RNA sequence: UCGAAUCGCCACCUACAAGACUGGAGCUUGCUCGGCGCCAAGUAUAUUCAUGAUCACAAGACA
RNA sequence: AGAAAAAUCCGUAAGC
RNA sequence: GGCCAGAACCAGCCCUUGCAUUAUCCUGUGGGAAAUCCGGCGGGGUGCAAUGGUGUUGGCGA
RNA sequence: UUAGGGAUAUGUGGCGUCAAAACUUAUGGGCUCAUUCUCGAUACGUGAAAAGGGUGUUGGUGCACCGGCCCCGAAAAUGGAUGACGCUUAAGCCCAAUUAGUGAUUGCCCAUUAUUCCUUUGGUAAGGGCGAGAAAGUGUAGCCCUUCCGAUGUA
């Protein structure tokens, strides 16, 4: 006669970041490579386990272009879109990773915002 | 206030109440500057914050000290036209969201964005008693920061010395809730012990083997 | 509070040997002391500062010492033994291990439920 | 031992025939498998659920997209599941496709009943992964 | 119109105070005697999952 | 999408 | 479509104990219970080495 | 100390926020409380003298002196400046480390510099040749291929 909430939906699979920024001194940035914090990651052991993952940005836009399966699963397209990179290297001693954007820049737009980090690119 | 626009789109949608996520954060014996930087940053970062008990943070020396200093602060007013001037806030949550813009970026989009998404109160108001609990900032207690022996401040009386007429209204408000609260927790005692000792009495009744693997992993 | 005096047990905050129980054998100074354990292998003789010592409620007064007064066993018995035996095992662990103890937590919580309706 | 030779591997050691994997991509994401074989000339792995725990059927998977657990059930079936029963021609299963598919299963669960621990691994098997709000995975060992 | 980004929830947290402070005693004054949640409503005897064909915004939701 | 709001009736986070 | 993606392999590149000295030393056998300390006798841890290629699997394109 | 671009590593300067780096490191030692321009706190350079006192120490001996930090000496004209906020179990000052008495090696951040890779251009240039391709050639859409070094600049 005592009932509890149970989460039985789909799985998560990937891990939650935010950008911080780009690389930068006191004279200003390079565009090219990126500052991404993830959660429960403070230490640059931590931070190394992560080297080759792979992080996709999710958006969305005003209108509805092409997507991946557009012909088969047409239940896909939508005005969502999303940008992958990679982690290259850690940056410092509390578990910072430099990403970089496949053949671009992520844009300044997200430097507030949600990252996801997966865990398959390099499993193991 | 919604407007009637706002209404009827949310009625036409049907969708159910919603409220993002923001951290609340009980700031009573806290270090000023060494909470306001961390803030800061956390805004940055891209979170929703709001701060409560704002009236009980800490300053370190004497309440003369830092009185003399806030007076030095209102000295300073444009000569020509002083409706242009600083504006000198004596609340002390205008207080903090003052040291805290003055750590942020201001004059950028992403600065206001960031100075926005935060939230100051006196006391406790009605409508954040019960959104969960509160959080602390271990590395800007006083407690760990100040050594013992030596005087400090509390922003609230220094606050009232240089004006803010609202302190024993806040006193009252405070001292109201806390009654409201005790109560209700005096309430519920019963409950509490009633599930403590259910989870106490079903290790008698759960298989062996599952009580052996708790008493292996430390939740016995 | 537990006093720092000779013949006192500690356990080690952080560094290489933390979470181990040595004695104290003699007070350099306001800031040191020297630690030893016959019975761990790691704890030799060595230097450690004040700020990374927990003193716990026995005080020996060496091994023949210690034996006699076996407040090795009383450690062992108390909780907060088992409580960092527990953060060893937890730490190391497999993924079929966590999947038996979440099994075990939720078969006790249920139990638990069932027994408040009864009740 | 050649290099274009069609027995080739490199494939690592923890994804040895008969371990459970953990999958991270595709369809069946956060599901528990259970790995068969490798597909020559250093190809993918092929896993089964097997069906009716898991609902995940005889399917390739890349070894990039799995975490080799070092949980492992012993496993002697016949294995006549070469590349191109996967290969096809330029609720809807072809026979062979059906009648295969049940002959590993059934062979599978007899394995899996027989080894000792069989109802938790059976459990375990059923069980779905996830990522947790708290939780390190670059801290654990599986 | 409108498809969109966000991916823990709770009448057990959502009361309070102190860190030279932490359960109760003794004198010998430093010695002695959060909860749940993660795939059977619950740890067993069961049961539908493919062809969405090897990654792609989770083709799914607002427990 | 964040209220110094609220949580037969009326009156009691109670007995109501 | 070499249009966009994934994995694999070659080449290259970046990374990732020994022997010397062991002595103001170690160890048994008048002063301040014991220890710290000072004369007699006996036994014994730091300088070197160890981008370029060659196919394969999907998506979009009738 | 400077051709057009990647990657790796540094110099000067730094690692509380602004602002990249110790998510405010250390399992290092001492010292200091400063009430209206004023506690300190990046040289060049932009804050001060005689004299006098508080807290920590040092010669002497049976009280005197003599240094560290802080206070007094220290008074101007628009409201204002360790860059701002702020900081005192420092985010100050003088020393010293690199994950800490556990045992060989480099905590990390940022250049038009260093190393390396690709491309251009010029030589007091150096070699080779004569299925689509080759001209005995200063200078081109350079006859073709390989190799090494330099590249800023007012009159
Ligand atoms: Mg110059
Ligand atoms: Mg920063
Ligand atoms: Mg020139
Ligand atoms: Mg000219
Ligand atoms: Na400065």
């Amino acid at each position: 006669t005592s009932r509890v909430n149970r989460n039985r939906k789909a799985p998560r699979l990937y891990m939650k970041g935010t950008l911080a920024g780009y690389t930068r001194g006191l004279h200003g940035q390079t565009k090219q490579t990126a500052l991404v914090r993830v959660e429960n990651v403070n230490t640059r052991e931590d931070a190394t386990w992560y080297v080759g993952k792979r992080v996709c940005y999710v958006y969305h836009g005003k209108k509805v272009k092409r997507c991946v399966r557009w012909s088969k699963a047409p239940a896909r397209r939508s005005t969502t879109r999303a940008l992958w990179g990679r982690v290259t290297r850690p940056h410092g001693n509390a578990g910072m990773m430099r990403v970089k954007f496949n053949g671009a820049s992520v844009p300044a737009s997200a430097i507030g915002r949600r990252i996801r980090v997966y865990l398959y690119p390099s499993q193991i | 206030f919604p407007s009637r626009k706002d209404a009827f789109r949310a009625q036409r949608k049907g969708a159910k109440k919603h409220r993002p996520e923001i951290i609340v954060i009980d700031l009573k014996d806290h270090v000023l500057g060494r909470a306001a930087a961390v803030v800061a940053k956390q805004l940055l970062l891209g979170k929703k914050i709001t701060v409560v008990r704002c009236e009980q943070l800490n300053i370190a020396g004497t309440e003369i000290r830092n009185k003399i200093k806030y007076l030095q602060y209102l000295r300073k007013r444009k000569l020509t036209n002083p409706t242009k001037g600083p504006f000198h806030h004596r609340a002390p949550s205008d207080v903090f969201v003052r040291t805290v813009r003055s750590m942020l970026p201001r004059y950028t989009k992403r600065g206001m964005k960031a100075l926005n998404s935060l939230v100051a109160y006196e006391g406790i108001p009605p409508n954040v008693v019960r959104t969960g609990g509160r959080v602390v900032i271990p590395r800007a207690q006083r407690h760990v920061c100040y050594r013992s022996e030596r005087p400090y401040t509390v922003l609230g009386n220094m606050c009232k010395h240089v004006g803010w007429k609202y302190s024993d209204v806040v006193a009252n408000l405070e001292k109201a809730r806390v009654e409201k609260a005790s109560r209700h927790h005096e309430k519920q005692a019963k409950l509490r012990d009633a599930w403590k000792s259910a989870r106490k009495e079903a290790l008698a009744k759960m298989p062996k083997h599952n009580v052996e693997v708790l008493k292996k992993f430390g939740y016995a | 509070s537990h006093y720092i005096c000779a013949g006192r047990l500690v356990r080690i905050l952080r560094g290489p040997r933390q979470d181990r129980v040595g004695v104290i054998v003699d007070i350099v100074d306001a800031n040191r002391v020297l630690v030893e354990n016959p019975e761990d292998a790691k704890m030799w003789r060595h230097v450690q500062n004040l700020k990374n010592v927990e003193p716990l409620k026995y005080c020996v007064s060496l091994k023949d010492a210690l034996a006699s007064s076996k407040a090795l066993e009383k450690y062992a018995k108390t909780r907060t033994a088992a409580r960092v035996e527990a953060k060893k095992a937890c730490a190391v662990s497999t993924d079929f291990e966590r999947y038996q103890l979440r099994v075990a937590r939720r078969s006790r919580a249920h139990w638990a439920r069932k027994v408040f309706d009864e009740k | 031992v050649s290099r274009k030779s069609p027995e080739y591997t490199t494939l690592r050691k923890s994804c040895a025939p008969g371990a459970i994997a953990i999958i991270l991509a595709g369809r069946f994401r956060g599901r528990r498998a259970v790995i068969l074989k490798q597909l020559p000339h250093n190809g993918p792995l092929v896993v089964s659920g097997p069906m009716k725990y898991n609902g995940v059927p005889i399917r390739r998977i890349d070894s990039r997209y799995v975490i080799a657990t070092s949980t492992t059930v012993d496993i002697s079936s016949v294995d006549t599941a070469p590349i191109t029963a996967e290969v096809f021609q330029r609720t809807l299963v072809s026979d062979a496709r059906a009648q295969l598919q049940k002959k590993i299963d059934a062979a599978l669960i007899a394995a899996i009943k027989k080894d000792a621990q069989g109802k938790e691994k059976a459990g375990y098997l059923r069980s779905v992964f996830t990522v947790k709000p708290g939780d390190a995975p670059h801290r654990w060992n599986w």
